């Protein structure tokens, strides 16, 4: 895992993006070479001890679809550097680090079945309120709470289900 | 039994009693396990000391706050813990139960009890990692710690609020004149903790079945972390023990605190502080073992009137507190130059020096005079004591150094044999049984007996009896005397007389 | 006391089989907000020995 | 179906790759096909994510990345019971004595948590050996420790094959022979001498070989705890012996070593206390049964002060000392008399005779030790009276704890003796006190009651 | 001998307690999991919310 | 304005992080809120990319990550001059008795260069101590160093409290006395024997005890000598008094290997001289005044061959023994004249 | 996996335009610094041995000239 | 250790399923003389503990003795061979007792030599009969003796 | 190779080197440089190999011989210290120098306790 060496790679990324009004694009140009790492044949390459500006000119040309300021020169320092398989955790920390700067919490919610659609606008106003952030719900039909819901807010954890009660009981006891 | 509605009404209770209600809570995941330690993901409002809370009713501290990842020590079993199992935050900082509701009881590092008989009544929590007493806010060691052995309380006074090293090599009577000090803490002030670092659980149960045959029990914490517990809670268990200890003393109260083997703190400690990769020392002991030892032996300490009047909120008003510690240190054949044991030397403020030699050779307890040493000394001793016991220790050590001369020197001038008799009778005289704790007048007594003369007809032999008979006599007769002399420790030429006549009239009229 | 306090438990352990029924049926209403429904009973008397 | 991939084989030490839903917790075996035979692993690490770190049983050789790894969902797990007795078994609860398979009933996992100090059983029955010295100068009790200190060539093996003799087919309870870091020429060895002494049938033998994979030679002393912590729950005296503890914690060395952690005072690993005492806690006695154990230990280069002997010194109950230098004067077995030591030597538990004929002994024999220097220098003829009568008794002592084994018998051929208690008490005390002042000192030697050295001496 | 006694009662009390509350608590799990219905379950969530 | 971030915390190290422009120079102190009480950092390290590696000034227990971090533009600064006599102060300069407050009016950073070549005295001289033993067998140079080698009961406060007095009364200097790694329990009654003997008005003290951690162990002594240096520059002669320098040599190692660096001879830090001479180098006698020093030290294993005396050795002018012997005798000062030795 | 003195804001210059050598090869800047050596990023003009030149009036030695940065005294 | 318990005497039923016939009876056999060399004679050093631990017995050579003439310098007493008589002639066996009992006494009055006429006649004739036994001992090179 | 030129002529040759010890020790000097763990006492791991290498073609062959003398430094006086120990084993006669004799003067300071000769 390469969580520390993909931080400085996102935080350049996207602090050249603001510069540049394009955080839409290098998003999705990033997704793309995230994508591209993950073939089985280039895998087998990417391990491979070539010199690290041919195999950044071998990463290129899979990879036309990219800035000259993006791709050209991101994928060449990785390269030197040899960071080309922490791609896909330069993707999730620029993404986070635009959550953060748009004020904008992933908030996901667990339940047995479906929500009427006013409990779930009342959990967006509700965790809006919680927090300090546009929030964007998203569900998940999980049969094993039986009843109830999760919220979780990244490393904050609300538990109402059935089951989580059930046990907590059982530990009461 | 029977009555099996009181099962019904206790399951009943806990159902009415459960809350429905959740709250949030912070939560992080287990990415790594081994060894003992764990890395967590997440956790961001973690704290460094925290407790976290495991899946299973135990705890983990978070030592190391990485970048991104927390890493904790797990106390107690950790092996069925895996990667993707989830854990929660306390708000707290590593805690441990403390008052007079544990006095009494056998307990584990996290004050849980292991004694079966039920919860504990505290009151409130107490920080682990403390900070002790500052230079202004303590007082100088001036009360007896009578530990009722002839050997110390003549020789090497404790004073409370005094730290005291019992050290010396395996099997020379550590740990049993450390817990006859407790029980000679019955019918004191003095409230006892006594601290078991990787002991075996056999040892702990005779030492427990020992305290309540004695009675001294009710009196005493036992703080347990035995040799197969996992290594943090042999490393946090010391600290345990000097909270419950400090809360009695921050109260102006007496307590008087024994840890069973910090050279097992200390090796407990390598073996976390390698686990976690840090830097090596010495002896492969991390750099900071030195400020292991002393900063819990700093928190034994006297406190004066003025900083408990503060602490209590002006609830206490003429007290003193103190907190007496008396670490083991074992070592290795009697090498004293050794890391751990010159550092606690260095912190310390005496050692009984235990010499094996003497041990094996039937003086039981074996303390080695001149190598031993209290350096708070006579003002804590009592003043009968004092006036008595003044020479012994020095006329000890010049006896045994002349007893070494003598093996080459048959046909020897006749002033040193006499010198030569007196210090073998004296060394004769010092040793006693394994759960005989002696009270401050029988010890008197027996030291004047010794000191002026009456000793040198029985010089021949059963001295041992002679002791014994001594004490029964004057048992049976005296004991207005005795009483005197236990509740005022106060000497007199006048009480001079009467001990003069006391042995007068039992080696005149008594068998032996 | 070894032979008393088993024959103590052996009387104890059928009455708490019809404890358990109520007990089930306590833990169940407890935990959620309208309470359980009625003549469900053949599965708590299934679960109950 | 399996569900592992290997990608790692470094030595002995193998990673294996687990989808993040199904990742081994510790200790878990794991079961890969080495071609043809079988190899499990045991996880030792769980390192990043879905990675497993583990120590192979068998040898790594022929292993190669990509294999499928079955995760068996227990520790390793061996039969236990009736059905050991008289089988030899690997670390793993295979035979290796082709007898064909153990006919188990029942497997318990090798890892499992000590008693409480509120189960333990405070107890003071005092074993009675075979043998005369150690019965007197180290007596020690059932569920205590025993240590048979010395360095190499002294007697340990054959004192151990001894005691299991004794303790065989004198009082008939089992035993279970844990032989960490064993030498294949002694297992057969020892083997073939139970198997001829009859007592086989009651020795439940484990070997870990000294050929074998470090963490192989390391889990044996847990197999044979397991296998006498079965036979303790079913209210037997079980007795325990472990064949040397200094190739245990060498390799616990090895593991730790292996596994890259970083190392220890005299490059011992880490853990060598933890891993003592998770051993030497279990063996413990209890409300139901009782685990006796004796233990031998090496000293390495002849010091008590490096970290092996050092640690185990903290568990053990009674230390027997070894000498090559009273074996090499032909004295078997060859006890150190007076450093020979126990904490059941007291009158309150051993009886007042007891402890002052054993405190009478070492006081002879000291004073002989002083002695001998004067008769050197100067010439016997020139002690005293009464000293040259304390010589005499003490060097009649000194031959008459010497005792022919049973299992020594192919080294020497005379036949072995068993003495009791009270005849060791009765023989020493008659000596002390000058009733054999008239026999040679060839009586003594080598003889078993005191009616032996009567009955030599009228033949001498 | 009374104490190791009344310790005996407690160990033999408690078990007895452990395994009536881990059959409830499983049946209180059964019986909920059959005995619900969507205005609980709203309910519940709108109790959360 | 706080604009840093707490990024780790190990022990008692903690790196904090900083806009890529305003990372705080190698000494300057930060402070934190921790809990309620404030807590200072002694910056160490200058990693790469606005993270800073730092030493905590207290207890490390209850900082989180992501604590906002206050950047003092200064190092630590301490009280000086007259207002700080017969006071006890932390490494912090804060009153650790309970008087009060100091009213100092000037404070002065612990850390700066030692004298110019050109600055110190072109001349040598004597201190008279007023004390027959010394000044006869071993006087003592005005700005060197001495060393005290006795062990306990020998006198050794008195002869401290001695020397606090008699370059007091006599001469008209001051003194200070820092108290580094040494027991709680001597600097109460050493603070109780000085006050019941008149000399308290003379000497300003400051402690870091053993029960301190490493920073403030590591630390006290330079604010005891940038107090005397504070003195000094007033045209006066002062003593400064460091209870045991061998405790900042340990200390000083602690430090070091929380810092990771790699293991010197005998595992002392790799900077143990220069550490050393750091400290004994501001220890000189100027022409405006002198800082004097006795330095009780400690030799481990009695060996003076060990890194930690060899060091320390180099430096000292003069070395003063005390002996059991000489005091069993009824003889005080119990100096030894065969051992005392000064160059 | 460790980091090798590539920094958020060094990036983002190569990323303005991977060939920085356009620029003097006769300066750098200051990455790190402890205990008195230094680390320095740039200089491509370096030669080992060689008086680098610091803010006020200081030199450094260089030690080290290694794949990216200049190791000095 | 995997390459010197390699070494073994091996039973005839091995032999015979070895070979699958064609040998009967027959005991195999590999004897390992591993040689190791110590840095002044340390024997705490890693791979001499490992050897050590590893084999049946030790021969220990040392230069003390080498030095004075007695060559091979086999130091007795603290050498050991685990197998003892049983790899003996029986004539061996019988005669070697005297010898190891006569050094065990030679090497407990040892500490005497050096003051040899402040000593009794008893014990001088124990000294001066282990001096003759370990004269006796010396042997050239390449002249072994059946 | 010199020496072997003349050796593969068929003559006969003497080749002194002047201390040999030096050849180890620069290669202690780059060996961490290179990028290879650290040894016994800091010593390259390959020490034994880079010695045998250049001490095994100094030998006489069945065409022609060299006769070699060779000094080898000792450092700290350590006749245990790694280099000299596996020196030892390559030379035919050794001469063990002390600095203790040298002390009292007697030059050659030869120990004849350790010098020997095949
Ligand atoms: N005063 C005494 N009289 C008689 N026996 C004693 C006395 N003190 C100790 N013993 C006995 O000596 C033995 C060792 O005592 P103890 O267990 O205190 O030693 P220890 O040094 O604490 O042991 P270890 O160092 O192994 O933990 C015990 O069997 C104890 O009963
Ligand atoms: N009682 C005895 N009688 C005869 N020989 C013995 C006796 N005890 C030990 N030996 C000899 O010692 C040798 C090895 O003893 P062993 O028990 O293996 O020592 P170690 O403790 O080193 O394993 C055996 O070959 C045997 O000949
Ligand atoms: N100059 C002196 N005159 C008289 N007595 C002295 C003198 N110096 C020391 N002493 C005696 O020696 C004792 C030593 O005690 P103390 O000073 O506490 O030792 P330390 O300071 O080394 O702990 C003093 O209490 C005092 O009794
Ligand atoms: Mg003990
Ligand atoms: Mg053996």
């Amino acid at each position: 895992e390469f969580i520390t060496v993909a931080r400085p790679y996102a935080k350049a990324a996207f602090d050249f993006a603001v510069e540049h009004q394009s955080v839409e694009r290098w998003q999705d140009m990033l997704a793309f070479a995230a994508e591209v790492t993950k073939n089985e044949q280039m895998a087998e390459l990417l391990s491979g001890a070539l010199a690290p500006e041919t195999l950044a000119e071998s990463f290129i040309a899979v990879a036309g679809e990219q800035l000259d300021e993006n791709g050209q020169n991101l994928i060449r320092v990785m390269a030197e550097n040899g960071r080309l398989n922490a791609l896909p955790d330069v993707l999730e920390q620029f993404i986070h680090l635009r959550a953060v700067s748009e004020a904008t919490a992933e908030v996901d919610v667990i339940s047995a079945a479906a929500l009427s659609e006013q409990q779930l606008a009342k959990i967006s106003a509700a965790m809006e309120k919680r927090l300090s952030r546009k929030v964007k719900l998203n569900a998940k039909i999980d049969k094993s709470v039986m009843a109830g819901v999760i919220i979780r807010a990244g490393d904050m954890v609300i538990d109402g289900s059935v089951r989580g009660r059930l046990e907590r009981l059982a530990d009461v006891l | 039994q029977l009555n099996s509605t009181e099962i019904s009404e206790l399951i009943k209770q806990r159902i009415a009693q459960f809350n429905v209600v959740s709250e949030a809570h912070n939560e992080g995941t287990i990415v790594s396990v081994s060894d003992g330690v764990i890395r967590i993901h997440g956790l961001a409002d973690a704290m460094q000391g925290e407790m976290i809370s495991l899946p299973g009713n135990r705890y983990a501290i978070a030592l190391n706050l990485e970048r991104d990842s927390v890493g904790a020590v797990v106390m107690g079993p950790y092996a069925d813990l895996a990667e993707g199992m989830k854990v929660k935050a306390t708000g707290r900082i590593l805690e441990v139960p403390v008052g007079r509701g544990l006095l009494g009881r056998v307990v584990n590092t996290l004050g849980a009890p292991i004694d079966g008989k039920g919860p504990l009544d505290h009151d409130g929590f107490s920080a682990v990692e403390a900070i002790a007493p500052g230079v202004i806010e303590r007082q100088s060691v001036d009360q007896p710690v009578q530990t009722g052995y002839k050997a110390v309380d003549s020789m090497i006074p404790i004073g409370r609020g005094q730290r005291e090293l019992i050290i010396g090599d395996r099997q020379t009577g550590k740990t049993a004149l450390a817990i006859d000090a407790i029980i000679n803490q019955r019918d004191s002030g003095i409230k006892a903790i006594y601290v078991a670092i990787g002991q075996k659980a056999s040892t702990i149960s005779n030492v427990v079945r020992k305290l309540e045959e004695h009675g001294a029990l009710a009196n005493t914490i036992v703080v347990v972390a035995t040799a197969s517990e996992s290594a943090a809670l042999q490393y946090l268990a010391p600290y345990a023990g000097a909270a419950m200890g400090e809360y009695f003393r921050d109260r102006g109260e007496d307590a008087l605190i024994i840890y069973d083997d910090l050279s097992k703190q200390a090796v407990a400690y390598r073996q976390i502080s390698l686990l976690l990769r840090r830097p090596p020392g010495r002896e492969a002991f991390p750099g900071d073992v030195f400020y292991l030892h002393s900063r819990l032996l700093e928190r034994a300490a006297r406190v004066n009137a003025e900083y408990v009047e503060a602490f209590t909120k002006g609830e206490v008003k003429g007290k003193t507190g103190s907190l007496t510690a008396l670490p083991i240190i074992e070592t290795q054949a009697g090498d004293v130059s050794a890391f751990v044991p010159t550092n606690v030397i260095s912190i310390t403020d005496g050692q009984i020096f235990l010499e094996t030699n003497l041990f094996n050779a039937g003086i039981r307890p074996a303390v080695n005079p001149g190598i031993s040493v209290s350096r708070v000394g006579g003002a804590a001793q009592t003043k009968i004591m004092k006036k008595l016991s003044g020479g012994i220790r020095t006329a000890l050590a010049q006896y045994r150094e002349l007893a070494a001369f003598s093996q080459f020197a048959s046909d020897l001038d006749d002033a040193t044999r006499k010198q030569l008799d007196h210090g073998q009778k004296v060394t004769e005289l010092l040793k006693q049984k394994q759960y005989a704790p002696m009270s401050v007048a029988q010890q008197s007594l027996v030291l004047f007996a010794a000191e002026r003369g009456y000793l040198a007809d029985v010089e021949l032999s059963k001295i041992g009896s002679f002791e014994a008979a001594l004490l029964a006599y004057v048992d049976r007769d005296h004991a207005p005397l005795m009483q005197e002399i236990n509740q005022t420790g106060g000497y007199n030429d006048e009480i001079e007389g009467k001990l003069k006549g006391i042995l007068d009239s039992f080696k005149a009229t008594q068998s032996w | 006391a070894q032979a008393e306090i088993e024959a103590e438990r052996k009387r104890a352990r059928e009455e708490l089989r019809k404890q358990v029924a109520i007990l089930a049926v306590a833990g169940a209403e407890k935990i959620i907000e309208r309470s359980v429904d009625e003549a469900a009973n053949s599965d708590i008397v299934d679960k109950l020995v | 179906m399996a569900t592992g991939k290997i990608v790692q084989v470094i030595g002995a030490v193998v990673d294996v790759e687990f989808p993040q839903d199904a990742v081994p917790r510790v200790y878990d075996a794991l079961e890969v096909q080495n071609g043809n035979e079988r190899l499990v692993l045991e996880v030792q690490q769980q390192l990043g994510g879905g990675i497993v770190r583990t120590i192979a049983m068998g040898s790594s050789d022929g292993l190669r990345r990509g294999l499928d790894v079955k995760d068996l969902e227990h520790p390793i797990e061996v039969p236990v019971g009736k059905a050991t007795l008289g089988r030899i078994m690997n670390v793993l609860g295979e035979p290796v004595d082709m007898k064909g398979e153990i006919g188990e009933e029942e497997r318990w996992a090798i890892h499992r948590a000590a008693p409480s100090y509120e189960e333990l059983s405070n107890s003071q029955e005092l074993l009675e050996t075979g043998i005369k010295v150690i019965d007197l100068m180290a007596p020690f009790a059932k569920g205590g420790k025993v240590g048979l200190f010395g360095g190499a060539g002294v007697g340990k093996t054959v004192n151990m094959m001894e005691l299991i003799r004794n303790i065989a087919i004198e009082h008939s309870g089992y035993s279970v022979f844990a032989g960490v870091g064993e030498r294949t020429r002694e297992g057969n060895d020892f083997y073939h001498e139970m198997t001829d002494s009859n007592v086989i049938d009651k020795v439940s033998l484990v070997y870990g070989q000294m050929n074998e994979p470090p963490g192989n030679r390391l889990r044996v002393a847990l197999t044979g705890l397991t296998m006498a912590e079965k036979f303790r729950d079913e209210g037997r005296d079980v007795l325990l012996f472990v064949d040397n503890i200094y190739r245990y914690t060498l390799a616990g060395t090895e593991v730790s070593a292996l596994l890259g952690r970083m190392p220890s005072a005299v490059g011992y690993q880490p853990t060598l206390a933890e891993e003592m005492g998770v051993l030497q806690e279990r063996i413990t006695s209890t409300k139901t049964g009782s685990i006796t154990s004796v233990q031998a230990v090496y000293v390495p280069a002849d010091d008590l002060t490096d970290p092996s002997p050092a640690t185990t010194f903290a568990h053990l109950d009674a230390t027997v000392v070894l000498s090559r230098q009273i074996a090499s004067l032909g004295i078997y077995p060859a006890v150190d008399p007076l450093d020979s030591t126990s904490r059941q030597l007291d009158p309150l538990v051993v009886g007042q005779e007891h402890y002052d004929t054993a405190r009478g002994v070492q006081s002879i024999l000291q004073r002989y030790q002083e002695l001998k220097d004067i008769i050197a220098i100067l010439g016997m003829d020139e002690l005293s009276e009464e000293d040259k009568l304390v010589v005499a008794r003490a060097r009649k002592i000194q031959r008459f704890l010497s005792q022919p084994f049973f299992v020594a018998e192919v080294f020497t051929g005379s036949p072995g003796k068993y003495v009791s208690l009270k005849d060791t008490i009765r023989g020493f005390k008659g000596i002390m006190e000058g009733e054999y002042d008239h026999l040679p000192e060839q009586a003594f030697y080598m003889v078993g009651s005191i009616e032996e050295a009567v009955e030599k001496a009228k033949k001498l």
